[PDB]
């Protein structure tokens, strides 16, 4: 086993069509809107939850790929472990829990204070241009209590983003990976999760979400070779030439990638 | 500051013989900065409910570390926030004193309860309760809106005294600081004046106040015009009042969506079919357009505007007036159904509206009112004269201008004839 | 003036034609209980191909009536109709929603022009 | 001459105040501890100790509210051998009753800082270790955009774009203003069982000058 | 009953002629539209209701095929049945502490309510029965072209209460779409079917319901609605071999070259289905 050897930055473009990509628990579950710009917002933890769920579904308890932070998608069919004093238990957790090895964790231990950082890091994803969520009123035939039964129908509401294209940035620190064994097979699984993140997250509220494009910047040197923010600038997202009015499909956008510096390789997984 | 300001307020009030109360390992206190003081393991609770933060549990608190995830560096309970016991007691007592409704320094805005005070005794403390929630107050407000100094209405006020506002929101027995402002009384009166100047609009009905309350404005964005269903984030951002900064960008889409989802409700037994673009919603749209978009928006109808969104709003208003005249007592009007799509997609629906208006005026030209029939046609001809095409789509700002134009033209037609 | 006589968009030209026919009718039969707009606006926009010929027969009758007395303008309206139709190669079978919106814009633009002193 | 000038900026930032940690409330400006953390994210070695001289605030202080579904407790320390004596899962269920904790955050927006700092050799330094060599290594890394890990403005979810500053600091929005921010955190005295220490922050002309956290008169 | 073993996507095309496919509670009762673009909308709950109705009609309440959301059902009363059947007594707002008992009540809810087994349900009421996601999901149906909802005014020659109105007749109005073609996407998740027990019998019944969904939904407001094309993409393994959006792009709907003016028949449109990836097969013949 050997950790990755290069720093990585990636830009993930995903969109939502008639759905709530990430409800706001402070706005009556309306989709998050950035107050400063009016752009839709999706927290990183939502995407991390989706990645965790996808890997749990795909590997389903394989040797090295158990997921610790579960969300009631667990299955108790079969588990196996590598069978490796705080350092010992920390390495054991990293060596057979994919999410701890990837994002990190914090144990209730004293000597290191619990801090396991992990190489992968993701930022808030925000819409390319402002979103205008639409409110949908819906009714239900059945009443839930006898009290309200005593003419028998209830009216609810449902919030949807008609369409929106979201840009998510992320960073992978090879030196941190060296401290947790995040290997190249883990990296390939991570890319697979990103490109297939939303395929298993279907639900009544989320509509149709999909990953449209995934640009990966691979650095020659263990630590980087160019500033990250200048690499993110290379990914220009602008609206197609023949499209006017609000965007309603990915075809209304044109995305181009510029030439990266000499020390960085550009890969397009999607 | 916040916790230090409450501590200072306790120091100030505790000195007075009345209107207060005097009651009384080692570390460094973060409130006072004093070193080698007895740190507090558990702070005294803060009142919730009627005499405290509305919606919170009776024993809510600001500092609490009841779960391990909230603990850092091996510290236990409130040792994570080292504050001397006397300072903890003082700030908790000050907050509880302010939270008491008997003292006139408390106001509730949607989700959050706001408490305010000054660094020294000043009449502003009892005055500001009306600024945030208007009911001599009217004279002060009208002076401030025009930009005059508050001293002109009462020289007793020293405008250099600094003023504190704290907004708290409830949770499962723990509070969150939603916003926090500190400024001189003069400065923040200027910003409230700016706010009310932006909101200014000709009232729709004489019973509507000229200084709409913040709660009333927010309630008009809620789902069914009720205090609940008010978005806590929108209420908190609309901080913009007394900081002078831009209104939250979600305000305009919220108001537009509320207009989109509303309709006349005679079920309220209001003999006037309730308006969808009410006085308060139009005021909010105007304020957003003036502050965030830097546009020019009049307080009353401006027939010399000639802006295409404004002209389209005026045209919609005149079409609705023609419909109302042609079909008295109609349950529904285009206001209830086509207002959203006309503003958002004028090129797709205005032909149907114009043909319906032609049918409406044809009926009038036959029935009595045989020429408001010609007057409405003249209005439509004049407005359309300034328009080259119906745009296929309009942005949110253009839709706001559409709404303002509709509101202005609608008011001008209530008792024109 | 806001009317654009050089535009030559078929819906716009048809709106102008409708306005001039309405003016001719209202001049030939003052005090009529209903204008041709009220009678034929729905059919005119819904099915322009099959009704504009009828509107043109009626306008020809109105212009002939006008021509009989010194109140005759009839030459003016006939020239307007001949000019507008000069830019039309064929009547549409149907019109889209935005096309009908442009039709109404053209009608209202032309109507105001004929109201000028 | 001496020291460093590093500019850092980002759309979001949250330097949580210790006394409002659950419902996060951010400091108005980055405390020196955050500056230390960002600097160490670019270059640090046990032989050397960072010291923060000044922080320049270049943008207006703007706040915002974000609420997120978070977790209640840290995961327990396991027993490796006991774990596979039986075939069983180990997990923490986020949405299982009290495990779910919703936490609000009052956090900064559109921040921009310039950090002035310099190195200091620790007792672990070898003979070959000198401050100048580490200074030039850090300068190379900052110019090239290299780092041990991506720096963040307080919390990892807020990446910090950074760039070495090789000239005069730009003008601050608070250039002509003196502002008092009250007592805030210098750093954690890890040697003294992680005892935090605080200083009163004044922001004349938008530049904060904290005392050296190694000084004996700020430490216990 | 063994759950399905393959992942499915599908695309449904359905029509409406002089009808209201789905009324909007906010815009009076006008058909739902996207106000920015004028395209018609039909909520997923609307289609799910029609599938539920078809299942109830075709199975007539047979065992293992009951509908949880019925016209006059009281949900908490139905919840009591699960506890009674499993012999537990409900805590006031919580599931049984024994996780096995909670699973038993949830499975009893799933095992004999077809719509719970298919579309999931939220049952955390006073008589708490848990939650279910359901393998089958549907997105909002959206018209291929913008719809022009015309408003029809009608009169009634009788009055309800004691009134002197009739001087003109009693007035009322319908809203109809002259014509519209709607595209609805949907997904079936094998991992979730394995949790709810959604079997191949259920899948066949579901295809039948989609095909015959509107044939028994006639009413005075619906007009004429019909299912026109159902294209089903079946993946070779439990997890998909291709992205869903890539598959949906294979179904292309455009207007027939010989047609002009507004669309008024399904013949005005031409529907083309492309070649599926190597791991997916299209059962377009449905």
């Amino acid at each position: 086993m050997t950790a990755i050897a290069n720093r990585y930055e990636f830009v993930l473009l995903f969109d939502v069509e008639n759905g709530n990509p990430n409800g706001d628990p402070d706005a009556g579950n309306m989709p998050r809107i950035d107050p400063e710009t009016g752009h839709g917002l999706v927290t990183d933890v939502c995407l991390k939850r989706k990645i965790r769920n996808h890997v749990a579904l795909t590997k389903e308890g394989a040797e090295r790929f158990n997921i610790y932070i579960q969300e009631k998608a667990i299955l108790n069919e079969t588990h196996e472990r590598a069978y490796t004093d705080a350092k010992r238990v920390t390495d054991w957790m990293c060596t057979n829990f994919y999410d701890i090895r990837t994002f990190g964790a914090v144990m209730t231990t004293e000597v290191n204070c619990g801090q396991v950082r992990g190489p992968v890091q993701m930022a808030f994803a925000r819409s390319v241009e402002p979103v205008v969520p639409q409110e949908v009123s819906i009714t239900r035939m059945a009443v839930t209590t006898k009290a309200e039964a005593e003419d028998n129908r209830t009216m609810g509401r449902k919030h949807i983003v008609p369409y929106g294209l979201y840009v998510a940035h992320g960073f992978i620190s090879a030196p941190l990976a060296e401290k947790t064994g995040f290997s190249d097979e883990d990296l390939t699984l991570f890319w697979d999760a990103l490109v297939n993140m939303f395929e298993h997250d279907r639900s009544a509220a989320r509509g149709l979400m999909s990953s449209r494009k995934l640009i990966v910047f691979k650095h020659q040197n263990r630590l980087g070779n160019a500033p990250a923010h200048k690499l993110f600038d290379l990914v220009k997202v602008s609206r197609a030439e023949g499209s006017s009015g609000p965007a309603r499909s990915f075809a209304d956008y044109a995305v181009t990638v510029g030439q990266a510096p000499e020390g960085v390789e550009v890969k397009e997984m999607l | 500051m916040i916790l230090q300001a409450l501590h200072g307020y306790y120091q100030r009030m505790s000195a007075d013989p009345d209107a207060g109360m005097p009651p009384y390992l080692c570390g460094q206190c973060l409130i006072t900065g004093e070193r080698q003081k007895p740190i507090a393991q558990l702070h005294p609770s803060i009142k919730g409910g009627r005499d405290g933060v509305r919606g919170a549990q009776a024993v809510a608190s600001i500092v609490s570390f009841n779960n391990t995830a909230f603990e850092s560096y091996g510290k236990e309970q409130s040792i994570n926030a080292p504050v001397s016991q006397e300072a903890a007691f003082s700030y908790v007592t000050a907050l509880n004193y302010l939270l008491n409704p008997s003292n006139r320094q408390k106001v509730t805005i949607a989700d959050a309860t706001v408490v305010f005070w000054a660094e020294r005794s000043s009449p502003a403390e009892d005055i500001f309760a009306g600024m945030f929630d208007p009911p001599r107050m009217h004279d002060l407000l009208v002076a401030i809106r025009s930009g005059k100094r508050a001293t002109d209405i009462m020289p007793d006020m020293d405008e250099s005294v600094r003023f504190h506002v704290l907004g708290l929101s409830p949770n499962a027995a723990r509070l969150s600081v939603r916003f926090w402002e500190v400024d001189t009384v003069g400065h923040m009166l200027d910003k409230v004046g700016r706010h009310y100047r932006e909101l200014e609009i000709i009232p729709q009905f004489n019973n509507e106040q000229e200084f709409p309350s913040l709660s009333t404005l927010l309630r008009q964005t809620a789902v069914l015009n009720k205090t609940e269903n008010i978005s806590p984030v929108l209420a908190g951002g609309l901080r913009a009042m007394l900081t002078g900064g831009p209104y939250p960008q979600s305000l305009l889409p919220a108001v537009l969506g509320r207009i989109r989802a509303e309709h006349a409700r005679p079920e309220d037994k209001s003999r006037y079919r309730l308006e969808v673009v009410t006085y308060y919603r139009a005021a909010l749209i105007k304020a957003y357009l003036i502050r965030n978009r830097k546009l020019e928006v009049p307080v009353s109808l401006d027939p010399a505007r000639t802006d295409r969104p404004y002209l389209l709003g005026r045209l919609f208003a005149v079409l609705e007036k023609a419909q109302e005249d042609a079909v008295p007592g109609a349950n529904a009007t285009i206001k209830d159904r086509y207002l959203a799509s006309a503003s958002a997609n004028p090129g797709q629906v205005f032909h149907m509206l114009l043909k319906n208006a032609s049918n409406h005026t044809a009926k009038l030209r036959k029935d009595p009112e045989r020429k408001s029939a010609i007057h409405y046609e003249i209005m439509m001809q004049e407005i359309i004269d300034n328009i080259s095409d119906f745009p296929v789509t309009m942005s949110s700002d253009e839709q706001g201008l559409f709404m303002i134009g509709y509101y202005h033209q609608r008011k001008a037609l209530f008792t024109k004839k | 003036v806001s009317l654009d006589p050089a535009r030559t968009d078929r819906p716009y030209l048809l709106g102008r034609l409708f306005a001039v026919l309405e003016k001719a009718q209202e001049d030939a039969v003052p005090g009529a209980n209903a204008t041709i707009k009220d009678r034929y606006l729905a059919s005119a926009s819904a099915n322009p191909g099959q009704v504009f010929h009828m509107l043109l027969k009626n306008a020809s009758n109105h212009t002939a009536k006008l021509r009989k007395d010194p109140e005759r303008k009839a030459i003016h309206y006939e020239i307007m109709m001949q000019e507008i139709i000069d830019n039309i190669s064929d009547f549409p079978v149907t019109m889209s929603s935005d096309e009908q919106g442009l039709f109404m814009i053209g009608y209202y633009h032309q109507r105001k022009a004929l109201f000028t002193k | 001459t001496y020291g460093i000038r590093l500019r850092v900026w980002g759309d979001y930032a949250c330097f949580t105040r210790p006394e409002m940690k659950v419902e996060r409330v951010s400091y108005d400006v980055m405390p020196p501890s955050a500056a230390r953390g960002i600097l160490e994210a670019i270059h640090w070695k046990p032989a050397i100790r960072w010291i923060v001289d000044r922080i320049h605030v270049l943008r207006p202080i703007v706040f915002d509210n974000v609420r997120r579904n978070e977790v209640s407790s840290k995961i327990p320390k396991p027993n490796p051998a006991t774990a596979m004596r039986d075939r069983k899962p180990l997990y923490f269920l986020v949405d299982d009753g009290s495990n779910r904790q919703q936490r609000a955050a009052t956090l900064l927006r559109n921040v921009d800082y310039v950090i002035e700092a310099h190195f200091e050799l620790t007792d672990k330094a070898g003979a070959e270790d000198n401050a100048g060599k580490h200074l030039d290594i850090f300068r190379r890394r900052a110019r090239a955009g290299q780092s041990f890990q991506q720096p963040c403005l307080g919390c990892r979810e807020f990446p910090a774009s950074f760039e070495l500053l090789e000239g005069d600091v730009p003008l601050s929005c608070y250039a002509g203003e003196k502002r008092d921010l009250g007592y805030m955190l210098l750093d954690i005295d890890f040697e003294r069982d992680m005892t935090p220490l605080f200083f009163k922050a004044v922001m004349e002309d938008g530049v904060i000058t904290p005392p050296s956290r190694t000084s004996p008169e700020v430490r216990a």
